[PDB]
RNA sequence: GGUGAAAUGCGCAGAUACCGGGAGGAACGCCGAUGGCGAAGGCAGCCACCUGGUCCACCCGUGACGCUGAGGCGCGAAAGCGUGGGGAGCAAACCGGAUUAGAUACCCGGGUAGUCCACGCCCUAAACGAUGCGCGCUAGGUCUCUGGGUCUCCUGGGGGCCGAAGCUAACGCGUUAAGCGCGCCGCCUGGGGAGUACGGCCGCAAGGCUGAAACUCAAAGGAAUUGACGGGGGCCCGCACAAGCGGUGGA
């Protein structure tokens, strides 16, 4: 069912226009640097219209990467 | 040759066929066999027997190196692709880590005709 | 079929050893109905084996069929483009025919003069690991693994 | 490498795969959604700057100033031309290999135009909701983007699906009307000939716009129904095929 856990419980507060959050942030990428599918973040329609041109900023700065390659996990 | 202990395994499956490249941890080709290698001729190549073989006979170039550990790369998606990656778990080697990244545009060029 | 699989063909276990493997070789001899001939066929292999190598005939038997049942066959199949020879597991069943089948198959296809003595030998040869018999099981394994370049396409 | 299978092709002047550096062009992965915006063609990597439209709120201002528009003016994907740059990858024409009875194709390996930037042309399209443009009226239900409020819900603007009334040839439309009425526009008037000819008009040209007739046929059409049929799918059965026995074809 995808039902683990979205991302917008697991946490705090915060701003949605930090680029340089790092700490959370991580947190919207996946185990490659895709920005995650709005049904894994829980994100409204404001809300990840946002984010995404969030981790498009904190990437040209280095912060959050641009993609990974892959953990057989 | 030399000896090493460490190195680490590429593997590049594509349709036609099946291709190890295996290296030391800088990058640097110890070792390479492809099923075209092993005796394969046309479209036998990318069967995944033949992936099964590559991931054999490259894997017996590099013990003859005295090959003691290795991580694992691939390049694809392609026949037999794991069917390799199994093929050195089963070669007598340790598999330290296994990693795929596939070359990924991000929209670049215009793929050829046959899409 | 194509409404289900059927139950296999009950047999009259052996009359005189009891055997059920017995049986479906004597009618595995068998042509044309003649039973009664190839259960001579059958008993006179019994007299030949007993007293060529003097142990049980019934034994040899057993393991004259345990050493021509193949494991792995060529289940052929097709794709869409062309058709590929394909390896596949065996039955438990379908290993019972097929070792009988050949036995025999091979005991004609012997060269000496008389029935039950072509049975004979054939049972002997087979119990060893040479003859006609063994070298068909040894062939279709040998065709499932010189060909097992697609075990893929396995059913 | 490539295919259904293969050869042209590239590699023992060292290819592929493999690490590090470098240049150059073209586009912008995930977010990307049945989602947004725009008049339309059309527009998504990131930043700033110069701007256009638009919605919501308070109802404060002038006070009918409003609608539509023949012709004129401007915008208009793609290919196409013109001068000059640029050319990675793709790729008409073209050069080969394969398939086939033949293959000027489908498949494969190269290849100029060209796509890319400019500046002027070209000004067509299944330019498509195939529904020109404003206003007033007529059950609602859910979904979705975006505004405002005493935010259990109320109320504006959008995009979708299902449905009242009613329309309709039927399909389907259905408060995003193809429902009920007002204004104005352009357009149709049987199929072929024909988007041709004649003439004017526009462009360097390729061509476009405007646009007939003679003659010939009883049609050309639109939705929809029962079948038949598919190298369309879904689900069953027959010794239909397979698993097994025995023959013909030969004498
Ligand atoms: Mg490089
Ligand atoms: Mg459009
Ligand atoms: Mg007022
Ligand atoms: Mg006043
Ligand atoms: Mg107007
Ligand atoms: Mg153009
Ligand atoms: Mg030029
Ligand atoms: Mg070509
Ligand atoms: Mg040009
Ligand atoms: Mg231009
Ligand atoms: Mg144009
Ligand atoms: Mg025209
Ligand atoms: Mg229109
Ligand atoms: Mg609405
Ligand atoms: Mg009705
Ligand atoms: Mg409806
Ligand atoms: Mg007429
Ligand atoms: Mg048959």
């Amino acid at each position: 069912p995808s039902r683990k856990a979205k991302v917008k419980a697991t946490l705090g507060e915060f701003d949605l226009r930090d680029y340089r959050n790092v700490e959370v942030l991580k947190r919207f990428l996946s185990e490659t640097g895709k920005i995650l599918p709005r049904r894994r973040t829980g994100l409204s329609a404001k809300e990840q219209r946002i984010l995404a041109k969030t981790i498009k900023r904190a990437r040209i700065l280095g912060l959050l990467p641009f993609t990974e390659k892959l953990v057989r996990k | 040759k030399r000896q090493v202990a460490s190195g680490r395994a590429y593997i590049h499956a594509s349709y036609n066929n099946t291709i190890v490249t295996i290296t030391d941890p800088d990058g640097n080709p110890i070792t390479w066999s492809s099923g075209g290698v092993i005796g394969y001729k046309g479209s036998r190549k990318g069967t995944p027997y033949a992936a099964q073989l590559a991931a054999l006979d490259a894997a017996k170039k590099a013990m003859a190196y005295g090959m003691q550990s290795v991580d694992v790369i691939v390049r694809g998606t392609g026949a037999g692709r794991e069917q390799a990656i199994r093929a050195l778990q089963a070669s007598g080697l340790q598999v330290k880590s296994i990693v795929d990244d596939t070359p990924v545009p991000h929209n670049g060029c215009r793929p050829k005709k046959k899409f | 079929a194509r409404r289900r699989r059927a139950e296999v063909r009950q047999l009259q276990p052996d009359l005189v050893y009891g055997d059920v493997l017995v049986t479906a070789f004597i009618n595995k001899i068998m042509r044309d109905g003649k039973k009664n001939l190839a259960a001579r066929i059958f008993y006179d292999a019994c007299k030949i084996i007993q007293e060529k190598t003097g142990q049980e005939p019934l034994k040899v038997f057993k393991q004259a069929v345990e050493n021509v049942k193949p494991r792995m066959e060529v289940r052929s199949r097709r794709v869409g483009g062309a058709n590929y020879q394909v390896p596949m597991e065996v039955s438990p069943r379908r290993q019972q025919s097929l070792a009988l089948r050949w036995l025999v198959q091979a005991a004609n296809q012997r060269p000496e003069r008389r029935a039950a003595v072509r049975i004979a030998h054939e049972l002997m040869d087979a119990a060893e690991g040479k003859g006609g018999a063994v070298k068909k099981k040894e062939d279709v394994e040998r065709m499932a693994e010189a060909n097992r370049a697609y075990a893929h396409y396995r059913w």
